[PDB]
């Protein structure tokens, strides 16, 4: 076998669990169609977000 | 290289290889394996024949890491199942790449 | 989410098994039963990491003469104008880097 | 017979902690949240 | 599989987006595959050498994938017939002994 | 649709009596109408989750009445 | 005159409720079955008064 | 109110009564019976919620 | 009336085989005449004690091997 | 029925310049879908909860850019 | 603005934790469990 | 004949679903064939050893596959 060193665990003492995730938003609309993200990995920041 | 753990995949169906993160934590994978309940062994035997008759059962559970898919800035409903499908998953997980290499 | 195996064996077999072969006809199924699971189990973590996996040598990590996908040694644009073995073998090294940089 | 049953593989379902069986759920646990990371 | 049978893949078999058929190749063993795009399989392939090729061709465009599943609790919890349940049968296995001779 | 999911119900065609049966159902049930009422115990069947209905007989979320008479139905006896 | 009752419980829910609740869906069960047989004799004998 | 009206009249009676036993004995398949099944209970657990 | 009670049996109609079936049949026997003789065990049936005879088919006491025959016929498998 | 609800919105009538206007608007939106698009903000609004919707123009669950759509036109300029 | 909103007084919604504004919530926890007393 | 004797093979009819039947069939296989391939496990049958095909349908060791495929068949349905 490969055992599991090729993925992670998040072991279960009961049934069922949950995971949240935070997102930075931005245009008064944090949740909404167009909604960008602030932080997103792939895109760079809105540079004249808070500029001209 | 002294880089990366290569792993073999001895039931590989025609030639290929996948390049994945890990991160050190166990919240950190792409993937996870999550288990619950394993090898509870059962054992009895049918009276009506008396054969005896034994087996084991186990529970585990799967998932996506948020934000795996990596290509919205938004989740739709934003209470959603973290179990891999066709609308989820398939070739979009972040963390994993995968090529066929052909002419060995 | 779950799964289970059954190994139902006869009293009439085990009394032989043991009596001939020196067999426990018990044991042996046990070890066999959880076997199967745990080999099953691990199998399906790598089925379902190809199945999240992305399609890899695609988007930036492509040359624009490639096939999208798959490295084919063959092909001298994958292999760069590569020769024999010692050269063309680099190229595959090259195009897995490209995809462990595209990962982060 | 007394079913455990299960939730129905739908995030509305897991996290109302709703089953198909005789027992409601508390609720699906908590495994944390995730964070962003700050570009460089 | 334990829980359901899927249907196997074969010359010309039209595959629906999201379902899984299996195949065992005559090489690398059991595959089951949730097809990913309408796809026909294309009966000009008929003995197995060249179904087994097309398959994989299939596999390498995407438009098929490796997959492996879990049973749901509200199936494996009631397999074999509890509580009025039926034709749910747990899978089982165990094993054999043979033999070879010579002569002098 | 329920917009979450449902519970699919497959029942196999039982003998009753002589010139009886109970015919077999496949339905649909939305996953909270399931959960708030059911009587499937004895009925012969399989169930299963699904995204959407298994099956072209479906029972919504507000539907309730029609799907408490339809699981009755279950064992409703014909030919 | 004979009087009876069954349960019938399953391994899983015995599992989750116990991992959830801290019940063990056997116990519940037991005292209940035991219960109504005991509660339904109690009439018995009134409801024979009453009729009687 | 017309059931209690007969039950005033003694028209009606209020009756329990165990099983006979050769019918108790067979119950679920016993000896080749059939249709014969155990009574049988079991529990739920429900739940409320309320908001600020 | 046999003044003994009854005896109440139902045997629940079964396939056989092909074409073959042993047909549901509603009886009921002098209770003295059951505990006398009879055959059913095994018959995918029901049994029931009775003041009076439950069923339009009765076997009175006197009967003894009209009423063998007709237990033993439980069994017979037709069309 | 969203059975979850519905957020119900009103967008009170605002003039803009000569003969230019943002027109009012009486809307319910499933709870669901609420919660997943809203782009009002700053707009001269006013919202609350109901267990049904409130306005005879509703954006069901199952409607998704029918209510994206109708969020943009909540800002639309008029005559 | 970062508003808070609310549930639909839904039931559902609440056990979920789903609401109308930025944040959704983890969960209503517990109160403790009701059983009744058995007749005398 | 395989002189080795012969595994009898007889199955049942059944009512696997509206209007389908798996019949009952009836099968001598040469003992050393019963021997190397026997799917014969949940086929609702009965068996014995003879010296002699019990059956009209024997598979003699030297058929193989015609035995293969009559054993799959054993499970067969048809209208």
């Amino acid at each position: 076998l490969i055992a599991f060193d090729i993925c992670g665990v998040q072991p279960m003492n009961s049934p069922t669990g949950q995971v949240f995730a935070l997102r930075a938003v931005y245009g008064k609309d944090p949740v909404a169609a167009g909604a960008k993200e602030a932080f997103h990995p792939m895109y760079g920041p809105d540079a004249m977000f808070s500029g001209q | 290289g002294g880089k990366y753990r290569v792993y073999i995949d001895q039931y590989a169906k025609q030639d290929y290889f996948t390049v994945g993160y890990k991160g050190p934590n166990e919240m950190d994978a792409g993937i996870y394996y999550a288990p619950y309940v394993a090898l509870t062994p059962l054992r009895g035997s049918d009276p009506k024949n008396f054969q005896p008759v034994m087996g084991f059962k186990t529970r585990y559970g799967i998932g996506i890491n948020p934000f795996a898919e990596s290509a919205a800035q938004a989740p739709a409903s934003r209470i959603q199942s973290g179990m891999p499908s066709i609308l989820n998953s398939l070739g979009k997980n972040a963390y994993f790449r995968r090529v066929y290499v052909k002419g060995i | 989410k779950s799964r289970q195996l059954k190994a139902a064996y006869s009293i009439e077999l085990a009394q032989d098994l043991r009596a001939v072969h020196g067999m426990d006809a018990d044991a042996e199924l046990s070890g066999i039963l959880a076997t199967e699971i745990m080999l099953e189990i691990n199998r399906e973590v790598v089925d379902w990491i190809n199945y999240s996996a992305q399609v890899g040598k695609s988007g930036m990590t492509l040359t624009p003469g490639s096939k999208a996908g798959v490295f084919d040694f063959q092909d001298p644009i994958d292999i760069r104008g590569a020769r024999w073995a010692g050269e063309s073998f680099k190229a595959l090294l090259f195009q897995i880097d490209k995809e462990a940089v595209e990962i982060a | 017979a007394e079913i455990g049953g299960d939730h129905g593989y739908n995030a509305t379902n897991i996290a109302a902690g709703q089953t198909s069986g005789a027992v409601t759920q508390i609720g699906p646990a908590v495994m944390g949240m995730v964070r962003r990371a700050i570009p460089n | 599989g334990a829980a359901k049978k899927f249907p196997a893949l074969a010359a010309s078999t039209q595959t629906t987006v999201g379902d899984i058929y299996t195949h065992f190749f005559q090489e690398t063993g059991t595959v089951y595959l949730q097809a990913s795009v309408q796809v026909t399989i294309d009966a000009g392939a008929t003995d197995a050498a060249k179904l087994d090729a097309e398959i994989k061709k299939q596999m390498e465009a995407g438009a098929l994938v490796e997959i492996a599943e879990g049973m749901a609790t509200s199936i494996a919890e009631l397999q074999e017939g509890f509580n009025g349940s039926t034709d749910n049968p747990w899978n089982e296995m165990g094993f054999r002994i043979d033999k070879q001779v010579i002569e002098a | 649709a329920s917009a979450r999911g449902y519970v699919n119900i497959k029942t196999f065609e039982q003998k009753l009596d002589g010139n009886k049966k109970i015919e077999g159902k496949e339905v649909s049930v939305a996953f909270p109408l399931y959960s708030d009422v059911h009587k499937i115990s004895g009925a012969h069947y399989q169930t299963f989750p699904s995204e959407k209905a298994a099956y072209s007989t479906v029972y919504e979320e507000n539907q309730r009445t029609e799907w408490i008479a339809a699981n009755e139905d279950l064992w409703k006896v014909t030919g």
